[PDB]
């Protein structure tokens, strides 16, 4: 006889749920190990009892019938340990805070239990209804707690009930609504899938329903989560019940393994093809991680962390494949054996809560205010796939979808980088002590931020084959740290960049051509392509203030170089102006620049120093070009106003620089020419020699317009004494074929040294110059009263004794017949 | 009124032989040959700019020059010595030096040893062309035409101009002059009106002048100060713009705002045309200087509006000669006379568009 003797009795009716223990639908055949079998099918949580006064007139649609027989009610009072064939059943209200207030009040022992097939709950915050038909075999909205072999040990320690539960299997999360858009957890058998203390809702814990549930899942098995649509779909569900469509705890969620296969998509989320970020992004097969920190209310007055370990992991990233294949760390840091590791941290703050010292802090300061992060910390990763482009493949993908992914949480958020030692696949990557910056929106302003840039290198490292190898000499290398303060109103693209390559030497030109450096101006010319939503690309404009402070350059390859050393001190290329557009104001303002030179023409150059005798110094070139692609309309105005040139030099020395020079549109300088104190010593001296060439006359005036053209001293004499060729000495005012002369009151003072011992150092310039070629009507007069005191012979010996030529329209001289045309006639005097 | 320059001249001047004039312009400085009219060389407005005065030191590559005009490139209280001969690529080679004086220069004179710069009131005298020093200066009356004459004759150092008393001339012997002593000059009482011409012939032994009347042209003996001739150019006032005597001192010729030039004869002064009640023999005691006054021998018409300087040009004939009249208007006239007074143009000619044969 089926005896029916059970019915609703007396129980703390919860607000949500009505205390009522019915056996529904079940022959209740019932026929200190005391065992009635029987049928307890059909406990029901109707539920509903608050919201408009039990909400009589709809009963909720979660509701259980014939919810597991549980037939052999195992033990009795005394650890009531029961061995059932029925699983559990599901409040599909909401289980944050309705059925766990349920089920605190009901707990209020250490009881075991060993259930059959882990029900299918479904607890949304008739499904309800198929968790309770589980519970007999035991797109989205579709939350499912289903282990099929169901291992769970209640634990129940009810001495507040510090309660536990260890399983030997898992879920299938798909975490959606009240397009595979959701988790797909599939852990699955022990290690395979630890599920390990799911929930507490008991006030010894902690003190929603006061869990502390630390659920540290501590799995060591593939357990994989295949799909995964979105982090933030994931906060959403957790602080507020559920706000997704069709489209005092702390819950410590750990969880370390050897392996975990896994999958990580980034979240984009309308609230706040697939999501742009970081398409087709799996971790695969890498540490288990996702080790989690939440709280059941929203905007967590506690900040949440998220973060992550990994030896070597092999995570596949943006697969085409990975840009980056393995964390590839052995880097052992401190005195005791440490192996150093990869990481990605993340620190979520609420909304509206509340240059080694400057990029740091400020970024530092950047990081203290949240509203999403970024982090990562590479000791020596490096790495890149042989299938890998990080001149393309990171450009198209994680600088485009980088930041435009709903960026929001409760767009200030921060970045960092860190590598010890970084590779640049395909070359140059010299990467030591390097990393990467970002902000968005400094202090809550849009368009203010701090993008910068770190590193300490090695030059010039060419590439296919073998390096350059340049770079053989507190602030670092390629402190880029650029400077943006763009309009989100103007919507155009500003850029303030203080560049500084400290010490390097950043030539790529290594064929004869610039074959190397137009690899690297292929490789590295992109300027943030910004096709992602939101950012409309923004016209480029760029302002660079760069500073290449002692960027030494020796090794500029050409045909036959002679192991050329100019040692520059700073190149301030200042551009206070635009560079991109017809003007480009630069201020090249450099600090006492010189140049040595090498031992022999022919490449091979070897000698004691180097760093041999200085040939060409300059003390300041101030060259403020105003390039117009001073008001000059004319194009390409190369105002090079020169400060001054001191040049030093032997026979030998001279020589052999003109033999380097030989085998190896206003231009108004008004530049000095030489305060040049050229072994010998003879000072020359040519003062604000305003060599404008192509100025007007009519075509390449060319004025010398020397001003002063003193030649101080020749012979070995180095005292200045007034040779000649305020003054205004246009020894070759030109036009289109003219010149003239200063008429000083004294021109010709010869009777230092030997006035032939200047021939003596032509003979030994034609002996370093091996090849010497050159051994209207002008007017090319002389112009000047001379004061005199072979040619030379006669000069000597005399030493007023001469007469001005005034070859008025003589054209005597025709560029190789000026000695034609000053062999004129005869002339003499005294 | 400032009249516009006609033609853009300033100035007109002869130099001491009449044989070259030199014409200062708004455009620069143009020189020429009087016989045969031919241009020998100008100094543009890029070389000079406007010029005010120029002086030719007689056939020399030696020009005094002084800015004036609408666009000077120099000073009009300065004078600059040009030397056309001297080889130079730049224009400023070509001037060897410069005087410089604290008001307007009014005119320059220059012979073989000396330059006289004349300013309002005061008269400079410098040895020149070689290591030019002060040797004379003199106070005048007011000068604003800058008047002065300098005997060109290597035999006397004559120096004339306005004396201090009104109508009164001062001649200066420049020779008998200690350098830094006053040797007093000697004065005559030429005219009872202001100096508005006076001339040295060449030997400096006769000055002629005349005065703002214009009417009367008084030739003096410049050692006994005697009143050698009385001429009548006519009987109504004219400005007189030249007078020159002929390189004999057989004649002079003077131009006016008439548009005329007239030719007197001094050697033989019976050729002069004298009034016909000279003939009507002393009828009563009142008439006596106009029957004495002796007229032009010949006269010839230039354009009325255009100033001119008239100078003799070279004997042709043993009873031809020629006087040349220099337009500020740019024109050329060359007329033939004789001893009977006959008076006929020989050439004509636009001097200013003569331009350089470049042909041949």
């Amino acid at each position: 006889d089926t005896v029916v003797r059970v019915e609703h009795s007396p129980g703390d009716g919860e607000r949500g749920v009505a205390v009522e223990v019915r056996v529904q639908r079940l022959e209740y055949c019932d026929e200190a190990f005391l065992h009635k079998l029987l049928q307890l099918a059909g406990v029901r949580l109707h539920y509903e009892e608050l919201p408009a006064q039990e909400e009589p007139p709809e009963p909720p649609l979660q509701i259980g019938s014939c919810s597991g027989y549980m037939e052999l009610m195992v033990k009795l009072k005394q650890k009531l340990e029961v061995a059932g064939q029925l699983g559990s059943l599901h409040l599909l209200l909401t289980p944050r805070q309705l059925q766990q207030l349920q089920e605190l009040l009901s707990a209020v022992d250490s009881l075991l239990k060993m259930t059959l097939g882990g029900v299918t709950l479904t607890l949304l915050q008739l499904a309800t209804h198929f968790f309770t038909e589980f519970d007999a075999t035991k797109p989205c909205s579709h939350v499912r707690l289903t282990g099929t072999a169901v291992q769970l040990s209640w634990e129940l320690r009810t001495g507040r009930r510090t309660t536990s539960m260890e399983v030997h299997f898992g879920q299938l999360e798909v975490l959606e609504c009240l397009e595979y858009t959701e988790i797909l957890t599939f852990p699955g058998t022990r290690p395979c899938a630890h599920l390990r203390h799911t929930q507490i809702l008991r006030r010894v814990p902690k003190s929603a329903c006061h869990c502390h549930s630390e659920l540290a899942l501590d799995l060591a098995n593939f357990q994989a989560d295949v799909e995964l649509g979105a982090l933030d779909r994931l906060a959403a569900l957790l602080r507020l019940a559920t706000v997704p469509a069709e489209p005092e705890q702390q819950t410590v969620f750990r969880l370390s393994a050897p392996r975990a296969t896994l999958r990580l998509r980034f979240p984009i989320a309308d609230l706040r093809g697939q999501a742009v970020r970081a398409e087709q992004l799996r971790l695969e097969l890498s540490e288990p991680q996702f080790r989690s920190e939440l709280s059941s209310g929203p905007g967590p007055p506690v900040p949440t962390h998220l973060e992550l370990t990994c030896s070597d992991l092999h995570g596949i990233y943006e697969d085409p494949v990975p840009c980056l294949r393995v964390s590839k760390a052995l880097d052992p840091k401190s005195t005791g054996r440490k192996y150093f590791l990869p990481q990605v941290v993340v620190t979520v703050n609420p909304q509206s809560s509340s240059d080694p010292e400057e990029m740091r802090t400020f970024q530092s300061r950047t990081l203290a205010l949240s509203r999403c992060s970024l982090e990562v910390i590479l000791p020596s990763v490096h790495i890149f796939l042989p299938s890998k482009e990080v001149y393309e493949s990171i450009y198209n993908r994680i600088n485009n979808d980088l930041l435009m992914w709903e960026p929001a949480d409760l767009s200030t958020f921060s970045t960092l980088v860190t590598v010890l030692k970084g590779r640049i696949t395909a070359l140059v990557l010299d990467m030591e002590h390097g990393t990467l910056f970002s902000v968005s929106q400094y202090c809550g302003q849009p368009g203010l931020g701090y993008f910068c840039l770190e590193a300490e290198k090695a030059t010039l490292y060419h590439r296919a084959q073998l390096a350059p190898t340049i770079y053989p000499s507190g602030p670092h290398m390629l402190s880029t740290a650029v400077r943006i303060h763009l309009d989100p109103h103007k919507n155009v693209k500003e850029f303030l960049v203080t560049l500084r390559l400290h010490k390097a030497t950043l030539r790529h030109y290594m064929a004869l051509p610039e074959q190397s450096w137009h690899s690297q101006l292929l490789e590295f010319l992109d300027v943030l392509d910004d096709p992602v939503l939101g950012y409309l690309p923004p016209t480029v404009i760029t302002i660079l203030h760069t500073h290449l402070f002692s960027c030494s350059v020796d090794y500029r390859p050409l045909y036959l170089p002679v192991r050329v050393l100019i040692t520059a001190e700073t190149f301030t290329l200042s551009s206070n102006i635009i560079m991109d557009t017809s003007t480009f104001l630069l201020r090249f303002i450099l600090d006492d620049s010189a140049l040595y030179l090498s031992d022999k023409c022919e490449v091979e150059t070897l000698d004691l120093r180097r760093d041999y005798v200085c040939v060409l110094d300059v003390d300041l070139l101030e060259l403020v070009i105003k390039t117009w692609k001073k008001l000059s309309q004319p194009l390409f105005e190369l105002r090079c106003s020169n400060n001054v040139v001191h040049v030093h030099s032997c026979a030998d020395s001279c020589a052999l620089l003109v033999n380097l020079l030989q085998y190896v549109s206003t231009r108004v300088v008004l530049r000095e020419v030489s305060l040049v104190w050229h072994h010998v010593l003879m000072e020359i001296q040519l003062s604000k020699v305003s060599f404008q060439h192509e100025v007007y006359r009519p075509l390449s005036r060319q004025v010398f317009i020397v001003q002063e053209l003193e030649v101080r001293d020749r012979l070995a004499s180095s005292q200045i004494n007034k040779f000649l060729y305020s003054n205004m000495l246009t020894i070759k005012a030109l036009h289109v074929c003219c010149l003239r002369v200063s008429l000083m009151p004294l021109r010709l003072n010869v009777d230092q040294d030997a006035l032939f011992f200047l021939k003596d150092f032509f003979t030994s310039l034609v002996a370093g110059i091996n090849p010497v070629v050159p051994g209207r009507e002008f007017r090319f007069t002389s112009e000047v009263p001379i004061w005199l005191d072979t040619f030379a012979g006669l000069l000597i010996g005399l030493a007023s004794e001469l007469k001005l030529k005034r070859l008025c329209c003589r054209h005597g001289l025709l560029g190789v017949d000026k000695v034609l045309g000053y062999a004129l006639n005869e002339w003499l005097q005294d | 009124m400032t009249q516009q320059p006609l033609r853009g001249v300033t100035s007109l001047r002869f130099n001491q032989d009449q044989s070259c004039f030199c014409c200062a312009m708004e455009t620069g400085v143009r020189i020429y040959n009087v016989e045969p009219l031919m241009e020998k060389g100008h100094l543009d407005h890029e070389q000079v700019g406007s010029m005010g005065l120029v002086e030719m030191l007689h056939r020399s590559n030696l020009l005094a020059l002084v800015g004036g005009g609408s666009s000077p490139k120099f000073s009009e209280i300065s004078v600059l010595i040009w030397d056309d001969a001297r080889e130079g690529k730049d224009s400023k080679e070509k001037l060897v030096l410069e005087f410089t004086f604290t008001k307007p220069v009014l005119s320059v004179r220059m012979r073989h040893d000396k330059i006289v710069i004349v300013l309002k009131n005061r008269i400079y005298v410098y040895s020149f062309p070689d290591n030019p020093r002060k040797l004379f200066e003199f106070d005048t009356r007011d000068n604003p035409k800058g008047l002065c004459d300098l005997c060109p004759s290597l035999e006397k150092q004559l120096l004339v101009f306005p004396g201090h008393k009104c109508g009164s001339l001062q001649l200066v012997d420049l020779a008998s002059t200690k350098p830094g002593t006053s040797s007093a000059p000697f004065t005559i009482n030429a005219h009872q009106s202001d100096i508005a011409c006076v001339s040295l012939n060449q030997p400096g032994t006769v000055v002629a002048s005349a005065s703002q009347k214009g009417t009367l042209i008084r030739l003096f003996d410049t050692q006994s100060k005697e009143k050698l001739v009385e001429l009548r150019r006519g009987t109504d006032p004219a400005t007189l713009y030249c007078i020159n005597f002929s390189h004999d001192s057989s004649f002079l010729c003077a131009s006016s705002d008439k548009g005329t030039v007239h030719i007197f004869a001094l050697k033989d002064t019976r050729l002069n045309r004298r009034s016909a009640l000279a003939r009507v023999g002393k009828v009563g005691p009142m008439i006596g200087q106009y029957v004495d006054s002796q007229w032009s021998l010949a006269s010839f018409t230039v354009p009325a509006e255009s100033a001119c300087i008239c100078a003799f040009g070279r004997n042709t004939s043993k009873n031809v000669n020629s006087v040349i009249a220099i337009c500020v208007d740019g024109t050329f006239h060359k007329y033939v006379f004789t001893p009977d007074g006959n008076c006929n143009r020989e050439a004509f000619d636009v001097y200013l568009d003569i331009c350089d044969d470049d042909d041949f």
